[PDB]
DNA sequence: CGCGGACGAAGCCACCATGTGGGCTGTCGCCAGGC
DNA sequence: GCCTGGCGACAGCCCACATGGCATTCCACTTATCACTGGCTTCGTCCGCG
């Protein structure tokens, strides 16, 4: 359901990065920190209207908007897959190292909600840095469900990653 | 007959013991995640400091054949006879044909499937047993499938020899159940008194030659670290340690040395990058006769925070020790030693000025 | 055999060491957030000042092939033969076919996957080894997949050469475990004695050449800085440093030089914007024989504030040093040097008038 | 090889440097909040006074294309060819296709994404380079996506030219790492010796023509201000400044001029409503050879108050300078100049009667 | 904090009745913006932050203009409606809002009375009990309260723009 | 030499699926007058 | 005894800003290791111990 507010946030913000600089620059200074942190007080003008009503959903929305605006200029310039499908696409196509990125994904899958946020911006900006595609609404919904799921979303992330890597390798034959 | 030692010890941004992915090991205890140092790690640090201080060292190795081969080679054997003789050492013992060996590696003697745990001079004695029977070994070295010629009783008697570490922590050998020794020490997993979220540190190893155009890091990653005040606990079953060493005097030195190792040692995990060396903030040795009791339930309710956890952890361990001595009455000889002087901590028994004075008083009391 | 050095050092609105997002690195220690300077950074500043003062420099580089290529090119080799010869240098060593290389970049020699860490004259000697086999290199340069022709033993002996920085901080090379050197120095993460909230600093880069007299800037941002009195700690394992250098005289110069670098250097991260060059407010060198002990638990209870933290931090480190010498008795040769004269600080040993006098006295004492 | 200059300077209800909301910038240092003047501000005031006094000015601008366009337009180019030629100037350099440009604005040439920092005559030389190739520019102006025709080496050689301000404070250009210059000056954030609470000043704007049934002000607000005795510190790495300018004589003039600018200038924030133009109460130039040392820890313990902070700040900086010279022995050539004569301040070295005499003596002591 | 709110509401109606009924004690409260506040507000108290959180709001309530003096949303929505209805400038009241959200506990009491009295001057509704409790929760946790005000403010301003169209 | 314990002898069979929540508490203004 | 009312005098109104700006490159590792044991039958023979 949340995927709806998530898609509205992804659209408006995806337009916001390209058209108005002061807004995305007001968004990127809040990457990876809880909304109570004073560096986030400037991001409420953009994000606060779109969150329904647990902090888990707010942290998902606010954080993905911040990671979304912190894309490098090159990335910003240019079925529904998860972040794991985006990972496997960055392994097979863009040539990222395999033993390390699989290790980093199975490293994310153990954190709690507090830890995922700590680890995610570095990984996502790594992925985004080489034009890997990531559907932000799915990542939002997933990050909102990370709080109440012990591993119910992460397992989906890991399974899809391994599976998509196997299929991408078998299609190359 | 039970000596149990409790200890509160803070570690600053250490990350001494890592899981398989590099994160520090955690317990979700009391509903709240708390970083922990596994017992086997601190136990390894304790056994190496005890062996180094008491002088006798035991060796847990999967490659016993190769080591016996260096001793037979220094005794004047040819390299091929040394290898065949060490294979005879492990081939001559056990129920089945011999101790099972891992798949053969090129140029090197095969490792046994299970980890042997025996003192160093006992390995040398195994070399002497394989040495006296040099001609029989030479005859079986010519056959395609040589059999265990060496006497099994003599070898099994050498493999039964016990180090202080074997007497203290016990050993297990599945093919030779006669050599198994019951451990005399229970070592708990050191967890934090308070809930700890895993702190991430982002480091970048810098390239040193300047690039002509694009200067960037040589490598960049993020390693996880954490800090906190750990609770530590351990038991020593005096009846089993006396049963293992046999004489009460070597058991006495083993216990005093163990307790001192328990206080002094640190697992050394990325210590070259964190320098987590620290003395415990509080130590409490009890000499109980009925049964050992860990005070870990005292810290099941995680501490809130914002203020130094040391004083509250010591005071909370005090209240739980008081409440247990009232609930479970006993004549156990207690005693403690603390750095802080802000509180008397009356329930932890007689106060001693120093850790060695406390260890000497409670070991002399047992 | 253990020289450990403690230091209290205030930094004014520095932000010397930043995370991945620009905020200064923080530890939630004692329940309260405290900004920290990572050990890897101050260690880098120490190794560069030590190499610059002791004259010999080691190079941690991912691009060894390109550097060997400039030396072979200055020896009279053609550029293509210099590139093929340096590829032969890294191709001729290691278990597998060769040291694995990163994906090839246009117009430039490929970087090795792992960061080499070797002194500069050793790299030149690798160039000489690739030089005397010039014809064999020319023959393998014509083949499609040339193999490692150069002798592996000679190259591995060059890669084992140790700088003072290698002797002091150690190195790691996964493909060549023979070259790995155990570090002799434990460098802790310098954290603040008191809790520090990150200080946002709004800044604009005003744009000259105004378009229509409007004052609109060319840039607007907010970089976050912080200030405070850091606690710093470090160890030097004399047995390993003597084992690495071999001779005790070079280890003596290495230790004295290390301690002086520890006191003198500052990481230089964002200094031209905030000049944070400062001398430590207090230094305390102990020469311990049993084990090193950091006084970081002394500052686990964060200081309240409103008043200068220097005097209370020095006095608190004094009380914790006193209480540890009573709790853990030892014959360790202590000694300290301080700027403030308001207190005697009796537990920190004999007072010395100056930092070099203290370093010379404790190094001469070890 | 390190010249460091310390200075105590009181400012009376100034509020020279404001945050994003108008409050003066503050450090919670020593546990007590202390208003501060950011280093980039006083550094900007120093570079403008140095450029104005030494005559050569450098320009930090996001709009280089438009400026090259005025020079090509004064050289006889048509406006459209001037714009296409300046686009060729920024299009012909860098790794990628060209220096990236901000989104196009109506009627005006687009601003570069990053701030260029180059002297003025170098910009004119870029105009001459785009000028010599006028026909090639005219041919590429007709194409839909023109490429960088101009020689990259000549343009990069023009963009490497250094002003005194570039030699002194350094520059950074991410697309052209060949042009980056290491700064030779460390400029600390000037904070107060004593703790300062922000002072709210309510104010109204009178409406002059009066209308019946209304006396209300034309505007109402409440700006913020503060005052105090700031501690100031700065370094000059002589080895890097000599390395940047090349010759030691221009480095000598650059250092003496920098120190004088450091003493003379004031950031000019809200100065017309608050005339906070003031000379430093005390200055202490040390010429150190091993390493620079700021005396900021001396004022980590905030001063209590009720009495004039100047004498206690000068005396406290004196005691800390004495204690550091005893703790860290050195042959550094010291020297100071003060307004107050109530104390001798023995540790700050040889006393000089005037700031220019002190600057000339310590610069002459460093060569 | 539910128990803090009950006392806030009882103090609010007591002080409101005292403000309209007696000018002597009400003027005795307006001077503080101090013994008379101690003899009036003191019974309605359950940390120094909660007491200042009571006395400051009782003095601010007593300092209203008689237009506002004669006549659950918090203060972010009170400023949003003050923007939407009275036409009070949004770009500036937003800056005054973020400038309030940065201060600590002693500064929030330095910038609050001016904006609040400016709200009452425009007859915008301010739920005095919640503002009291929020100021009391401010000594306990500042960032949560400040963010709540900012988010609610920008959020209810947007909803009121959807209602406009 | 006798008894007890341990070991040995077999017969052995293999292209795409996921949604939930709600239960705990207390307070004044004081004094005087009239009913 | 309980309930209700009262305790010099304590001001009013008007007022609340516009505009502009919000960076960009680069870089992301290797190696080695990865347990045993047993939870069938009866009987006979051999070896060890007493």
């Amino acid at each position: 359901y949340i995927l709806q507010h998530a898609d509205a946030l992804v659209k408006r913000v995806s337009k916001l990065i390209v058209n108005e600089p002061a807004a995305r620059a007001a968004l990127r200074r809040g990457v990876g920190l809880a909304p109570e942190d004073p560096r986030m007080l400037a991001a409420h003008r953009v994000v606060a209207p779109y969150v329904p009503v647990v902090h888990a959903v707010e942290r998902a929305f606010y954080a993905v908007a911040a990671i979304m605006a912190a894309q490098p200029r090159s990335a910003r310039d240019q079925r529904r897959p998860n972040l794991g499908v985006s990972l496997a696409q960055a392994v097979f196509d863009k040539g990222l190292n395999a033993d390390s990125t699989e290790q980093r994904l199975h490293l994310i899958a153990r954190q709690n909600l507090d830890g995922v946020h700590r680890h995610l911006p570095r990984l996502v900006l790594y992925l985004r840095s080489d034009q890997v595609h990531i559907d932000w609404g799915i990542l939002i919904r997933d990050l909102a469900r990370w709080g109440h799921t012990p591993r119910h979303v992460a397992r989906e992330w890991v399974q899809d990653y391994h599976r998509t890597l196997e299929t991408l390798t078998r299609q190359a034959e | 007959t039970f000596v149990d030692i409790h200890a509160i010890q803070t570690l600053p941004y250490s990350n001494i013991n890592r899981d398989d992915l590099g994160s520090p090991k955690t317990v979700v205890y009391g509903g709240k995640e708390r970083t922990r140092v596994s017992s086997q790690s601190w136990k390894r640090a304790v056994r190496h400091e005890v062996e180094a201080r008491l002088g006798d060292k035991a060796v847990r190795t999967r490659r016993i054949i190769s080591e016996i081969a260096k001793r037979l080679r220094e005794r004047g054997w040819d390299a091929d006879l040394a290898d065949a003789g060490a294979r005879q050492v492990v081939l001559s013992v056990g129920k089945k044909s011999g101790i099972k060996l891992e798949k053969e590696k090129d140029s090197e003697a095969p490792a046994t499937s299970v980890l042997f745990y025996l003192p160093v001079p006992a390995i040398d004695e195994l070399a002497a047993i394989a040495d006296e029977h040099r001609d029989a070994v030479a005859k079986e070295a010519a056959k395609k499938t040589p059999k265990g010629i060496l006497p099994a009783d003599r070898i099994t008697e050498v493999l039964k020899s016990r180090n202080v570490s074997v007497n203290l922590f016990g050993r297990m050998l599945a093919e030779l159940p006669s050599t198994e020794v019951d451990g005399a020490v229970q070592f708990a997993h050191a967890f934090t008194v308070h809930g700890t979220t895993v702190e991430v540190d982002f480091f970048t190893a810098v390239d040193d030659i300047p690039k002509e155009n694009d200067h960037g890091s040589g490598h960049m990653n993020a390693g996880q670290f954490s800090a906190g005040t750990f609770y530590r606990y351990a038991n020593v079953n005096l009846d089993r340690l006396v049963e293992n060493t046999g004489d009460a005097q070597t058991a006495r030195t083993a216990v005093a040395e163990f307790l001192r190792a328990f206080l002094s040692t640190v697992p050394s995990g990325k210590q070259n990058a964190t320098a987590a060396m620290t003395l415990p903030d509080l130590v409490h040795i009890a000499v109980r006769f009925d049964r050992p009791i860990s005070f870990a339930p005292a810290f099941e309710t995680a501490l809130y925070g914002s203020d130094g956890y040391t004083l509250r952890a010591c005071q909370e361990l005090n209240n739980y020790a008081e409440r247990l001595r009232e609930v479970w009455p006993d004549d156990a000889i207690r005693g403690y030693a603390t750095v802080e002087n802000k509180t008397d901590l009356a329930a932890l028994g007689e106060r001693y000025d120093s850790y060695p004075a406390l260890i000497d008083a409670m070991v002399a009391a047992a």
